[PDB]
C-alpha cells in the first residue's frame, strides 16, 4: 500500500492524497490515473498471487473542480464497482463499469488502438467521423446499426476495421466497449 | 396518550447534522422540539406546557409497508450487515430483540428500507456581483422521500398537550422543518392519528429498555442509569436561531446526549436542558426520554 | 410481418436478405439491381415518410393511404420495366409489406416499414 | 401570526434553464427531482430573482426587501416572510407531454464565435420545453399586520418584473421567459383576510 | 427602474436556416434540420442567434480593438448594451432578446394554399479534385414566413438611453443588410425588421421618441 | 465597416434549369423540375448556385494549385471574397450573394403573352450499342425571363475594395460567358447580367467609382 505503490506510480503525473490501509485516494491527470490503475491492478495480482482483488472507481474532473467533491463523487463510483461481485472498476460515468481485464484489453488495446491508427492513417477521417459514429452508437434503435453500416460504407475506412467496428456495434456488450474506446480517443486527442 | 404523527414531505428537506452540504434523512427529537417551541412563540402560545408535559420521539422512517424503529444496541454473538442495519420494522424489531434475526435477514431488512434518495443541490450567491464582486457557489444537502415513504414520531402527553401539539404541527406544515426552510426546502404535510400497533409496542415488560429519542439524564439519574448500558453518545451543537437572543447569531452550548436506540437496563427520566450562555432568552434543548421495554 | 417459410421480417432479415442475394462476379444484388433504382424507390418511400413524419396522429390518414397505394403501383411499374427491380421487390416483399401497413393503418407500422426499407438500402450499400 | 398560501402555475414561455460530463453529451443539465426525474424550478431561484428585481426597482440595504427575503445582519435579524417551495412540474402539463410523445426537457445547441480566430465552440444546454407548467407554492408570513399590503404590492412589482424578466439560465439570450398564473390566494394559518390581496 | 418592450416582426427575405440538434437522420432525409419549437414543431428564431448576430455586427461597425481575444473586450457601448463578464467589471445586459416564434398570421397564410412551413433545399458541393457532386438537403424556413420578436431594454442609465437606442437602430440596420442564421453568404437568412411598437412595460419612462 | 449593395437583373438568354428534388410526378410526365420559391411557386435562382458558379469560375481563372483538394485551398483573393474555413485562417466572406427571384416585370410580360414561365423540354438518349431512345422531360425557365439579384459586399479593408470589385467584375464576365444551373453544356442556363445600382447602404465608403 505504501512502499511498493510509490514505485508503481513512477513516471506518472499522480499525487497520492493518502494510501491509509486498504483504501486508496489518488489525484492526477485523467490519462495517467487510468493507466496506473491498470498497472496497480496487475502488480496487485502478482503480489497477492490472485487470492486478492480490489475494486476502484475512477472519475474525471476539471482542475478548478473542488477536491472534496472529487472524493465524494468518485467514492460513489467505487461503491458501484464494489457493489458488483468482487473485481470491478467504474470508469468516468457510472454506466461505464468494466472488469479490470476488460478495460485494459477489450477497450484500450482491442478497440482504441485500431481507432488511434485509423485517424492518423486516413486524411478523410476526422474527429467529425468519430462523433458521427458515436451518435449512431448510444442509440437503442436497431436501425442505427444499419445506419452505422451505411456510414461505414462511404467512410472509406480500412476493410478489416470496417468489419471490426460493425461486429462490435451489433453485440450489446461490445458496443459499450466500442463507445468507451472512441471517448478515450476523443479525450486523448483534444487540442 | 401516545399519538403517531406522520410527515409526508412534498419538497426535499435539508435536515443538516454538521454542515450545509450533508443531509440527514431524519432529525432528532431536540430539533423537532425546538421547531415546536419556535412555532409556539410565533403563535403566541405558552412554552411551559409544551416543555413540561410533552415527551416526543425521534423522527423515524416509514414506508407504505412498514414503520422502522432504530436498531437497539445489544450484544451480538455478518457484523457488517448489522452495522448496515440501522432501522428495523417494528414486527422484525421484537424478533431482533429475541435474537432470532440472522445476518442475511438483517441485510434483507436493511435493503428493504426505501425511505428516499439523498441529493446535493448546487447554488450560488450573486450579492457580490452587484457590489463589484464575484458570485460564490455553495451546496445544500437534500433528501427527497419516495411517494409512499415518510417520517413519523410518537408523542405522549395530556389531552390539552396533544391538542396544542396538533395546532403547532398544523402550523409547522407550512413553517417547515430542517435547514434552508423559507428557501425552498423542508415543506411537509402532517397527519396525527392514534396507532394501535405503536401502543402495543409501547406497553411491554422486559429486562432491557431502549431509548426512542435522543436524551440524557441528570447527574443523579446518571449515577444509577449509566452502569450496565450500551449507548451512543452524540454531540448536539448548533447556532441559536432567533432574533431576540442577541444582536448577532451565537452558537449554542455544546450538549452530549444518548442516541435514540441506546439500551439501558435502568431507565432514567429526561430533562429539558438550557444551552444558552449570556443571552436574552434561554435556549432550550430537548433531552427527555421515550422508552421501549424489551427482552433479550 | 412474416415471409414465406415462416421467417420474420425485421432489420435482421433486411441484412440477411441483402446477404443471401449478394452474388460475387463485381458485387451483384438481386440479379443486377443498381444503387440508382434502389435510391428511386427510396425517394418514393421518402416522400411518403415525410408526409407521415410531418403528421402526429398514429392512424394513417386517407392521403397517405392513397400514397401507399400509388407506391404499390410504382413498385409494379418498376418491376415491369426492370427484371432486377422485380426480383428485389419479390425477395424483400416490399409491396406485401405495403399491403400489411395498409391493413394495420397506424403510424408505427409505416415507420417500421420505412426503417426496414432504409435498412435494405443501407445493407445494400454496405455489402457492395 | 398568520400565513398566506399562494398557489400558482409558472408557464414556460421560452425554454427554461436552471442548471444545477461525458463527451458529446449535454453538459448543462437542468435541476430535476432526484426520484421522479421531473425538472423543477428551485424555490431559491425564484426567491433570489424576485429579491434582485425588487432591489433594482427600489434602488439589499432596503428595509422592505430585507424583511420580505430575510436578514442576518448584526442587530437586524429578520425572518424571511417569503418561503417559496421549489416549483414542481405540473400534472396537467405532464399529461399533455405524455400525449404526442413529447420529452419534458428540450436540448438547445448553441455556438460561440471567437472575436480573434472566428472559430465556433458548441454547447448543448437542457431547457424545459416551452409550454410546460410548474406548480408554485409561496408562504407569506404575516409578522406584522400593518405591512401586509405594502409587502404584497412589493411582491406584485417583483412578479411583474419577472414576467418582463427571465428565470435562470441565460435570459438575455431568450431563455427563462415565464408567466405566473396564480390559482388562489388564501389564509392557511390564522384569521387574516387575504381575499382582497392579489399577487398580480 | 424601467423596462422598454420592443415587439415586432422578422420577415424572411430569403430562406432562413438556424441549426437544430439531437435528431438522427434517415437515409435520404434532411441533412440539416432547423431549430423548431418542440411543443408546436414550428421553426423558431433563437433569441441568442439574433443577439449574437446583432452584437457581432454592431461590434464590427464600432471597431474591434487590435487582437481582441474575448467578447468582453468590446467597446463600452457594446458591453453596456449586451452585457459583460469581466472579472470585477461585470455589467448587466440591457438587451434581453427573446426567441422569435413562427407567427400565427403566417401560420394562417401557409395553411391557406397548403404550404409547408419549411422547405427542403437540395444542394451539392462539386469538389476541386474529382469534380463529383456531394448532395445535401438543407431545411429552410419559407420566404413567406414571419416571426414575432420581443426584445426588452433595461433603463439603467437614463442619460445613455438615446445613444443605446441609436446603437440598436444601427445594429438592426446592419442586420437587415446582413443575414441571420447559417449559410447566409450563399443566399440564406436575409431578413427584414418591422417594429410593431416600442412600448415601456415597466416604470414611468417616456419611450415615445425611440 | 461599410456595406455596399449591388442590385440588378439576370436575363435568361437560354432556358435555365436549376435542379430541385423532392417531386413525384405521373408516369410519363415531367421527370426533373426546377427550383421554385414555395410561397410564389415561381422559378428561383439560389444564391448558392450563383456563388458556387462564380467562385468556381474565378478560382479556375486565377488558377488551381496542382492537386488541389478543397475550396479553402483556393487563391487568397477568392478566400477573401467568398469566405474560407481553413484551420487558423478563417476568412470572412465579403460577398453575400442572395437568391435571385423571378422579376415582376418579367412575370407581367409573360402574362401579357399568356406564356408559362417554365417549359418542358423533351430530350432522349440514344444508346450506343442498341440505338434505342430513352426519353426524358426536363423543366426549364423560359428564355426572355429576368431574375433580379441582390449582392452585399462588406468593406472590411478599405485598400482592397477596388481589387475585390475588379475580381467580382471578372467573375460576372466569366459567368456571362458561361452557364448557370444544370445542362448548360448542352445549351441551358445562359444568362446576362444587367447591373442597376452599386451604392454604399451602410457606412461612408465611396462607391461612385465602382
Amino acid at each position: 500500500f505504501k512502499f511498493e505503490l510509490s514505485n508503481i506510480l513512477k513516471g506518472a503525473r499522480i499525487s497520492v492524497i493518502y494510501s491509509g490501509g486498504d483504501d486508496l485516494f489518488l489525484i492526477g491527470a485523467w490519462d495517467d490515473v487510468i493507466s496506473k490503475a491498470l498497472v496497480l491492478r496487475k502488480a496487485f495480482t502478482r503480489f497477492s498471487a490472485g487470492k486478492l482483488t480490489f475494486s476502484a472507481g475512477i472519475g474525471m474532473y476539471p482542475v478548478k473542480y473542488p477536491i472534496s467533491k472529487m472524493a465524494s463523487e468518485t467514492g460513489v463510483l467505487e461503491d458501484l464497482a464494489k457493489r458488483g461481485e468482487k473485481n470491478q472498476v467504474a470508469l468516468w460515468n457510472d454506466s461505464k463499469v468494466f472488469g479490470w481485464s476488460q478495460l485494459e484489453e477489450q477497450i484500450l488495446k482491442e478497440k482504441m488502438i485500431p481507432l488511434q491508427e485509423a485517424l492518423t492513417n486516413s486524411q478523410e477521417h476526422g474527429k467529425s467521423f468519430l462523433y458521427k459514429m458515436l451518435e449512431l452508437l448510444r442509440n437503442e434503435d436497431q436501425i442505427n446499426i444499419a445506419r452505422l453500416a451505411y456510414l461505414l460504407a462511404r467512410s472509406s475506412l480500412s476493410e478489416e476495421l470496417t468489419q471490426s467496428i460493425f461486429a462490435w456495434s451489433q453485440n450489446k456488450q461490445q458496443k459499450v466497449e466500442l463507445i468507451t474506446a472512441i471517448e478515450y480517443l476523443v479525450y486523448q486527442i483534444r487540442e | 396518550v401516545v399519538k403517531l404523527v406522520k410527515l409526508t414531505f412534498k419538497s426535499p428537506v435539508h435536515f443538516g447534522m454538521k454542515r450545509l452540504s450533508d443531509s440527514n434523512h431524519t432529525i432528532a427529537a431536540d430539533t423537532l422540539f425546538s421547531a415546536l417551541i419556535i412555532e409556539a412563540l410565533q403563535q403566541q402560545l405558552e412554552l411551559s406546557h409544551l416543555l413540561n408535559n410533552l415527551v416526543i420521539t425521534d423522527l423515524f422512517p416509514y414506508n407504505k409497508t412498514s414503520y422502522f424503529l432504530p436498531k437497539p444496541l445489544i450484544r451480538i454473538e455478518g457484523y457488517k450487515a448489522f452495522k448496515k442495519l440501522t432501522y428495523i420494522p417494528v414486527e422484525n424489531y421484537s424478533e431482533y430483540l429475541r435474537g432470532e434475526i440472522d445476518s442475511l435477514e438483517a441485510s434483507k431488512i436493511a435493503e428493504s428500507l426505501n425511505l428516499g434518495k439523498a441529493s446535493l443541490s448546487t447554488k450560488v450567491s450573486l450579492q457580490a456581483v452587484d457590489h463589484n464582486g464575484e458570485s460564490e457557489p455553495y451546496s445544500v444537502g437534500n433528501f427527497t422521500f419516495y411517494p409512499e415513504s415518510g417520517l413519523y414520531f410518537l408523542a405522549k402527553g395530556n389531552a390539552d398537550t396533544i391538542g396544542q401539539l396538533e395546532i403547532l404541527m398544523h402550523a409547522l406544515q407550512y413553517s417547515g422543518i430542517g435547514g434552508k426552510r423559507s428557501a425552498g426546502y423542508g415543506q411537509f404535510r402532517c397527519t396525527i392519528e392514534d396507532s394501535g400497533k405503536f401502543d402495543s409496542l409501547l406497553s411491554q415488560t422486559g429486562n432491557i429498555a431502549i431509548l426512542l429519542s435522543s436524551a440524557m439524564a441528570s447527574d443523579e439519574e446518571l449515577v444509577d442509569c449509566l452502569e450496565d448500558a450500551r449507548y451512543l453518545l452524540k454531540k448536539r451543537t448548533g447556532f441559536v436561531q432567533s432574533k431576540t437572543y442577541a444582536d448577532q447569531l451565537v452558537k449554542k452550548k455544546d450538549f452530549y446526549a444518548f442516541s435514540a436506540g441506546s439500551t439501558f437496563y435502568q431507565k432514567f427520566n429526561g430533562k429539558i436542558f438550557d444551552v444558552s450562555d449570556n443571552g436574552r432568552h434561554s435556549v432550550y434543548r430537548y433531552a427527555k426520554a421515550f422508552w421501549l421495554e424489551g427482552k433479550i | 410481418a412474416k415471409t414465406k417459410t415462416g421467417e420474420m421480417i425485421d432489420l435482421n432479415f433486411a441484412r440477411k436478405v441483402v446477404e443471401e442475394n449478394k452474388r460475387v462476379k463485381e458485387i451483384v444484388l438481386f440479379n443486377g439491381l443498381t444503387t440508382s433504382k434502389l435510391r428511386n424507390l427510396l425517394e418514393l418511400i421518402n416522400h411518403v415518410y415525410t408526409k407521415v413524419y410531418n403528421s402526429d396522429d398514429t392512424t394513417l390518414s386517407e392521403d397517405v393511404r392513397d400514397e401507399l397505394e400509388y407506391l404499390k403501383v410504382k413498385f409494379a411499374y418498376e418491376s415491369g420495366r426492370e427484371p432486377a427491380v422485380r426480383t428485389f421487390i419479390e425477395k424483400t416483399y416490399v409491396d406485401k409489406l405495403v399491403d400489411v401497413v395498409l391493413k394495420k393503418n397506424t403510424k408505427k407500422i409505416f415507420l417500421d416499414y420505412c426503417k426496414y426499407f432504409e435498412a435494405l438500402v443501407a445493407y445494400a450499400k454496405f455489402y457492395r | 401570526y398568520s400565513k398566506i398560501r399562494i398557489v400558482g402555475k409558472i408557464d414556460v414561455l421560452t425554454g427554461l434553464h436552471i442548471g444545477g460530463s461525458m463527451i458529446g453529451a449535454i453538459a448543462s443539465p437542468v435541476v430535476r427531482d432526484p426520484y421522479s426525474r421531473l425538472p423543477i424550478i428551485p424555490g431559491s431561484s425564484i426567491k433570489g430573482k424576485m429579491r434582485s428585481l425588487l432591489a433594482k426597482h427600489i434602488g439589499q440595504d432596503a428595509p422592505e426587501i430585507l424583511r420580505l427575503f430575510g436578514s442576518s445582519q448584526k442587530g437586524a435579524i429578520q425572518s424571511s416572510r417569503l418561503q417559496i417551495s421549489d416549483a414542481f412540474f405540473s400534472k396537467a402539463s405532464q399529461e399533455e407531454f405524455d400525449k404526442k410523445d413529447l420529452a419534458y426537457t428540450e436540448t438547445k445547441f448553441e455556438n460561440t464565435i471567437s472575436r480573434l480566430t472566428a472559430v465556433a465552440n458548441p454547447r448543448q444546454i437542457e431547457r424545459v420545453t416551452r409550454g410546460a407548467s410548474f406548480d408554485f407554492h409561496i408562504i407569506y408570513n404575516v409578522e406584522n399586520i400593518n405591512e401586509v399590503m405594502a409587502d404584497f404590492e412589493n411582491i406584485k412589482t417583483a412578479i411583474h418584473l419577472l414576467e418582463n424578466d427571465y428565470l435562470g439560465g441565460g435570459g438575455t439570450r431568450g431563455n427563462g421567459r415565464i408567466r405566473f398564473v396564480i390559482d388562489s390566494i388564501d389564509t392557511v394559518v390564522g384569521d387574516f383576510d387575504s381575499s382582497n390581496l392579489s399577487i398580480k
